[PDB]
């Protein structure tokens, strides 16, 4: 996350992080959405053109995460997975359309303070909610900067970081990219001359990007951290996965 | 992965100039030469082989993840407690470098108690 | 609020989602979250 700050102890109870057990190294992020199925990018697990299609037997998640390094003890739970369900349209060669992979947990976790589910969106939050100029919420433990000049270990966070950012209007997304935008896809950021910055990064993929509802009080996953151009560059925007466009696919795959 | 620009095609452009350049090729996985033009084309264009693998190759990631206290945490024997549970719960077998598993009564004993084979693994396995 | 999902298949935690434990809970509030809510205001 770039621009933002360190998450306060509890902020994102469902923030999940994806994590490779060979090489220990963060995968991407992710999030709980119920004491069994975790929510993240297609491209955390496949990727051809990098060689990447991970099994359950590479994979960890770690959930009620504070801090990116540190071992937990007795407030962070880690889990291997049962299943992985990519979307089976997922365009991994033009521009990740239908970024969306389901992880079903191998036991049901208990939830504490560190650990609870997000709300997926039904059809009046969508509509209530995505609208040009509001905020949403993302976090994750990628990259602070998008590039370095000695090594990648001085844009490492210590800790969870969080980034507030407005949902961003069509054309202005169109015209920030050579890349085909698809309903499929929203993008996120500030404009040149807002005076205020802020991106996901590298590392933060598969990460949520949430909404709270003013209606009932509840967060809802509107996101995921799908693609972009950098990481916060002037005239750019992220781009995440529309969740509630793709809640067909999650249902099937649930049911 | 995050990097849209770089599943861009190779864009020679308009341009009569004769200047190698790399562009990401997603169907090799392979930062390639191609001839750049001089103007236009896209962002998939990289002066250098490296600019290129840094922007579009598999990231140079960090492995700087903590394990538990091996004194503490993945040394001492299995220790079932005072209490009449019966937990199944993973501990650290210094002797045969394996989690295995352990009758747990719910209340006392030591750091070395886990509750999944997996989470042992990934804190007493590792340095 | 309502659940969505069927419980058999998806787990519990759908009909306390999105509330969390040290913040909804207690009525405690975050420390950027009156900026989501100010956007509302500013917003489309
Ligand atoms: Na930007």
């Amino acid at each position: 996350i770039v621009e933002g700050q360190d998450a306060e102890v509890g902020l994102s109870p469902w923030q999940v992080m994806l994590f490779r057990k060979s090489p220990q190294e963060l995968l991407c992020g992710a999030s709980l959405i119920s004491d069994r199925w975790v929510l993240t990018a297609a491209h955390c697990l496949l990727y051809p053109p990098w060689d990447k299609n991970f099994t359950v037997d590479d994979l960890l998640v770690r959930i009620g995460k504070h801090s990116r390094t540190r071992y937990e003890r007795k407030v962070e739970k880690i889990s291997m997975l049962d299943k992985i369900y990519i979307h089976p349209r997922y365009n991994w060669k033009e521009n990740l359309d239908r970024d969306i992979a389901l992880l079903k947990l191998k036991r049901p976790i208990e939830l504490s303070d560190y650990i609870h589910p997000v709300c997926l969106p039904d059809k009046q939050t969508a509509a209530k909610l995505l609208h040009a100029g509001f905020k949403g919420r993302v976090t994750g433990w990628g990259n602070r900067r998008e590039t370095w000049t000695t090594s990648v270990a001085e844009v490492q966070p210590s800790v969870l970081q969080v980034v507030n950012l407005p949902l961003v209007e069509r054309p202005v997304c169109k015209a920030s990219t050579r890349i085909r935008i698809t309903d499929n896809m929203f993008c996120a950021g500030y404009k040149p001359g807002e005076g205020k910055r802020g991106d996901a990064c590298e590392g933060d993929s598969g990460g949520p990007f949430v909404m709270k509802s003013p209606y009932n009080n509840r967060w809802y996953q509107m996101g995921i951290v799908s693609w972009g151009e950098g990481c916060d560059r002037d005239g750019k925007y992220g781009f995440y996965t529309h969740v509630f466009r793709l809640k067909k696919w999650i249902q099937k795959v649930i049911d | 992965q995050r990097n849209g620009f770089c599943r861009l095609p190779a864009d020679e452009g308009i341009c009569k100039a004769l200047i190698p350049r790399f562009y990401f090729n997603t169907e090799t996985g392979k930062c390639t030469m191609f001839s750049y033009g001089g103007c236009g084309g896209n962002e998939n264009n990289f002066e250098t082989i490296e600019e290129c693998q840094k922007a579009c190759g598999a990231p140079e990631r960090v492995n700087d993840f903590e394990s538990a206290d091996f004194k503490t945490g993945c040394e001492p024997a299995a220790d079932s407690g005072s209490c009449a549970g019966q937990l199944e719960r993973w501990f650290y077998n210094v002797q045969s470098g394996e989690c295995e598993t352990f009758v747990y009564g719910g209340c006392g004993g030591n750091d070395n108690n886990y509750e999944s084979e997996e989470e042992c693994e990934l804190v007493c396995k590792n340095m | 609020f309502q659940p969505f999902f069927n419980e058999k298949t998806f787990g519990a935690g759908e009909a306390d989602c999105g509330l969390r434990p040290l913040f909804e809970k207690k009525q405690v509030q975050d420390q950027t979250e009156k900026e989501l809510f100010e956007s509302y205001i500013e917003g489309r």
